[PDB]
């Protein structure tokens, strides 16, 4: 199917965080917290976006089958990444996650003995969450990102080195903060983080001469009253995250 | 721990094992139908889940077409008192060396045809998703009930993008169906080296036997050495921009030695294009779908070997 990993308002409502006794706000910053991790271990390694953004799908893809109860952000996270670089193309040691996650969690603290029990173990947990991240996915690890959509699309409506790169952050972004990931697909997506860059970069596109607006052309499942939705839905969300909407503030 | 939890893994046992092909025959025990079960993993693997998985387990989810063997799904074990992870196929009576060796299975022209135009076509599906094969052998070419043509063995099989000049893997095929460029040690190829796999295979159909045998890689150089010719800049265009090694005084000889077999003028011809030393002077799938072999009396017939 192609509607398996997408899910309603109230099919996130009743995820199985929910059931163990964790708010729905709760959960999101039990989310939006595995990002910030999935992000800073990712920029550490030297892997791509995609390899950091594609390790965030399956986590926020994962959290709908486990509860973070029952698996803790950071336990999982490390694993998502490690199978993430391999799908990806860009395979990192073992070893080389392991410092890396130990010195993002655990700062102070240098890294225990390689030959202790106590390594070796955090060795083992890592390659068993890997097993089972694996197994929660049924091993469908092709992921299709909202930023594929968009570096067509702002090329075939001539945007700018602004507009174009804003929009790309958007969708960086529209996995960090918010569930668009397992709502909406990608396309849709797409268009939501131009919509919104479109908006904040005071530059609303054109219309097609033959009369189609230019959402038109990424998805004709998309309409303007799901854009104005969603993209105040992400602005909110965005205020809210702080020294974020900074990065893409105009100072001039 | 445990997990105890799992929408989209199933559990293998589901499936039950008959016997070996650590690939078992298996069926399932509710709908009666027959899969083929493949093992992986190991204690060699000391390093995550393997990634040669990975990748094979992509390609195959990738991969859907009528003549490339299906993934029905990946089901799992148990926690460990068989073990590891499986992957499921649609089982594939026969395969395509079994038949050729097997005396008794004897073909028609009419059925030889259509083998290949399944063949080729599979071929052109999986190049036109950039992946290589990297692994063509009689073995490799499955072949259903119905007479339905699979390829096997996507272990080898690598994603592909010619960008600069690129390194992919050097020492890939069987010894036997390698091809010239990878007996250089070509490590920017594509495509091609299947076709002229293929070729060997189509061959094999009727000389029903591995028709290059080089026990060492320079004895392998040498019998093709005796087909095409010397390995010259004449007949491969810089062809010394890389290796002197031997036998580089030959003349050629590729239909008329296994003419004697064939007997089909239109057959010989497809064999030889197939079989060129030139990559870009090596016939691709389109190029032989189109060929007059495959529009030309008596015309492809549906399998049906019993
Ligand atoms: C080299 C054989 C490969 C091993 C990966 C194979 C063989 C069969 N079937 C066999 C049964 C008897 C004949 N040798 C073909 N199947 N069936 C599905 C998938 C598959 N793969």
């Amino acid at each position: 199917n192609n509607k398996r990993w997408y899910f309603t308002r109230e099919q996130l409502e009743n995820s199985p965080s929910r059931a163990f006794g964790v708010d729905p706000d709760k959960e999101l910053s039990y989310r939006q917290q595995a990002a910030n991790l999935l992000q800073d271990m990712g920029q550490r390694l030297n892997v791509s976006q995609l390899t950091i953004n594609t390790a965030i799908v399956y986590m926020h893809r994962f959290y709908m089958i486990q509860s973070f109860t029952r698996f803790p952000g950071n336990s999982v996270a490390p694993a998502a990444l490690f199978l993430a670089a391999k799908v990806e193309g860009q395979p990192k040691k073992l070893e080389h996650v392991i410092r890396v996650a130990h010195t993002c969690l655990h700062p102070q603290e240098s890294l225990p003995d390689t030959r202790s029990e106590a390594y070796l173990q955090q060795v083992q947990d890592l390659v068993i969450l890997e097993s089972i991240i694996l197994q929660t996915l049924g091993f469908e690890l092709t992921i299709d990102h909202p930023h594929t959509h968009v570096v067509k699309c702002t090329q075939l409506v001539r945007a700018s080195k602004d507009l174009a790169q804003t929009s790309y952050f958007m969708a960086t972004n529209s996995l960090h903060l918010t569930t668009f990931s397992l709502q909406y697909t990608p396309p849709v997506v797409a268009c939501v983080c131009i919509h919104l860059a479109c908006k904040w970069s005071n530059w609303e596109i054109p219309v097609s001469t033959d009369g189609k607006h230019w959402w038109e052309y990424v998805d004709a499942t998309v309409t303007l009253e799901l854009l104005d939705e969603l993209t105040h839905e992400l602005l909110q969300i965005l205020e809210k995250t702080p020294n974020r909407l900074k990065r893409i503030w105009n100072w001039r | 721990y445990d997990d105890n939890e799992c929408p989209f893994c199933d559990e293998v046992s589901k499936y039950e094992k008959l016997a070996k092909i650590e690939v078992f025959k298996a069926r399932h025990r509710k709908t009666g139908q027959r899969v083929a079960l493949k093992k992986v993993l190991m204690e060699n693997e000391k390093e995550g889940f393997p990634i040669t998985a990975l990748r094979e387990i992509k390609i195959l989810q990738l991969l859907k077409h009528e003549n490339v063997v299906n993934l029905i799904e990946i089901c799992r074990t148990k926690a460990s008192p068989k073990g590891s992870i499986y992957l499921v196929f649609d089982f594939c009576e026969h395969d395509l060396a079994g038949l050729l060796s097997n005396v008794l299975v004897k073909f028609t022209l009419s059925e030889i045809k259509r083998v290949m135009q399944m063949l080729l076509n599979g071929l052109f599906y999986i190049h036109r998703n950039k992946i290589l094969h990297r692994d063509m052998k009689a073995a490799n070419v499955l072949i259903t009930r119905d007479g339905v043509l699979k390829l096997a063995d996507f272990g080898l099989a690598r994603a592909f993008s010619l960008s600069q000049p690129n390194r992919y893997t050097n020492r890939v095929v069987t010894l036997w169906y390698r091809p010239p460029e990878l007996l250089l040690g070509e490590r920017d190829y594509g495509p091609p080296i299947d076709l002229w796999g293929a070729g060997c295979i189509m061959a094999e159909m009727w000389t029903r036997s591995p028709i290059m045998q080089g026990n060492t890689e320079q004895h392998q150089l040498a019998l093709i050495s005796q087909l095409c010719g010397s390995i010259t800049p004449e007949v491969w265009p810089n062809v010394d921009n890389y290796e002197l090694e031997l036998v580089k005084g030959q003349k050629r000889k590729v239909k008329d030695r296994l003419a004697a077999y064939v007997r089909d003028p239109y057959a010989l011809d497809l064999i030889d294009k197939l079989l060129v030393l030139d990559p870009a002077q090596r016939i691709d799938s389109e190029d032989a779908l189109e060929h007059d072999f495959f529009w030309s009396d008596p015309m492809p017939s549906d399998l049906k070997g019993m």
